[PDB]
């Protein structure tokens, strides 16, 4: 995350962290239910196998909260593509339940309808991770949050030297230096409505990180979740 | 006009049928006695910002 705030006690629940053989962090993750995590296809290239961390806000020293899960079922989509990262969505199921308290809690899957209607009309959202603090520094040790707006779809593609598909939306600033990193990929972004937060998109790609006429892409939830019921049966 | 109008006056999410709006709640969230408001079913319900 560049700039922004740090996830306080209780701020950030949601948040799962990714881990390799050496408990290194290599992405982040959405946790849906007690057995199910929702996260990025691209993700499963850096390290496999991997576990899921769950309550964690500092890398460098355990806190009282923290749990470590293995998962099971690795639900990939066939259609992801890595040469753009189109249908860049990926469920996980895990051998243990989750527990939830202070730092663990899930996050609302919100209705296709609904969520088109209300949240996507919404003036910002919010976004976490354990990623980069500048462009090219290193992973933040500390869970951060930030506040990044709803971007247009024509100013969206406009900006982008990239093609942009119907399963990916922009959010983010035009010229402030606040976007999200290297790092963060495959983890939440949440839209606040009266109290509750919903799952709207997952931290995907971009043209750098808080560069100057370029925003953040993220994973179009809203076109799979359909997908994701489905998912949560097997 | 119903949904569009301060969501219907419900908690979470609204969906129009043949007149009168209809309010429902996410897993972990059961509907009100006024058939708008959501109550947690538990200790921990989805979307919420924990303090204890
Ligand atoms: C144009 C984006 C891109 C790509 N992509 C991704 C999708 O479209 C085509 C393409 O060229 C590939 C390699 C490098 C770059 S980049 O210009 O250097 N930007 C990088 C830097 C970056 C950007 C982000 C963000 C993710 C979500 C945000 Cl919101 S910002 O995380 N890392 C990038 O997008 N990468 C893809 C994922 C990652 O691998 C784990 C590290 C690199
Ligand atoms: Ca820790």
């Amino acid at each position: 995350i560049v700039g922004g705030q740090e996830c306080k006690d209780g701020e950030c629940p949601w948040q799962a962290l990714l881990i390799n053989e050496e408990n290194e962090g290599f992405c982040g993750g959405t946790i849906l239910s007690e057995f199910y995590i929702l996260t990025a296809a691209h993700c499963l290239y850096q390290a496999k196998r991997f576990k899921v961390r769950v309550g964690d806000r500092n890398t460098e020293q355990e806190e009282g909260g923290e749990a470590v899960h293995e998962v099971e079922v690795v639900i990939k989509h066939n259609r992801f593509t890595k040469e753009t990262y189109d249908f860049d969505i990926a469920v996980l199921r895990l051998k243990t339940p989750i527990t939830f308290r202070m730092n663990v809690a899930p996050a609302c899957l919100p209705e296709r309808d609904w969520a088109e209607s209300t949240l996507m009309t919404q003036k910002t959202g919010i976004v976490s991770g354990f990623g980069r603090t500048h462009e090219k520094g290193r992973q933040s040790t500390r869970l951060k949050m930030l506040e990044v707006p709803y971007v247009d779809r024509n100013s969206c593609k406009l900006s982008s030297s990239f093609i942009i598909t119907q399963n990916m939306f922009c959010a983010g600033y035009d010229t402030k230096q606040e976007d999200a990193c290297q790092g963060d990929s495959g983890g939440p972004h949440v839209t606040r409505f009266k109290d509750t937060y919903f799952v709207t998109g997952i931290v995907s790609w971009g043209e750098g990180c808080a560069r100057k006429g370029k925003y953040g892409i993220y994973t179009k939830v809203t076109a799979f979740l359909k997908w994701i019921d489905r998912s949560m049966k097997t | 006009k119903l949904c569009s109008l301060d969501n219907g006056d419900c908690d979470q999410f609204c969906h129009e049928e043949q007149n009168s709006v209809v309010c429902s709640c996410a897993r972990g969230y059961t509907l009100a006695d006024n058939g708008k408001a959501c109550i947690p079913t538990g200790p921990y319900p989805c979307g919420k910002q924990t303090l204890e």
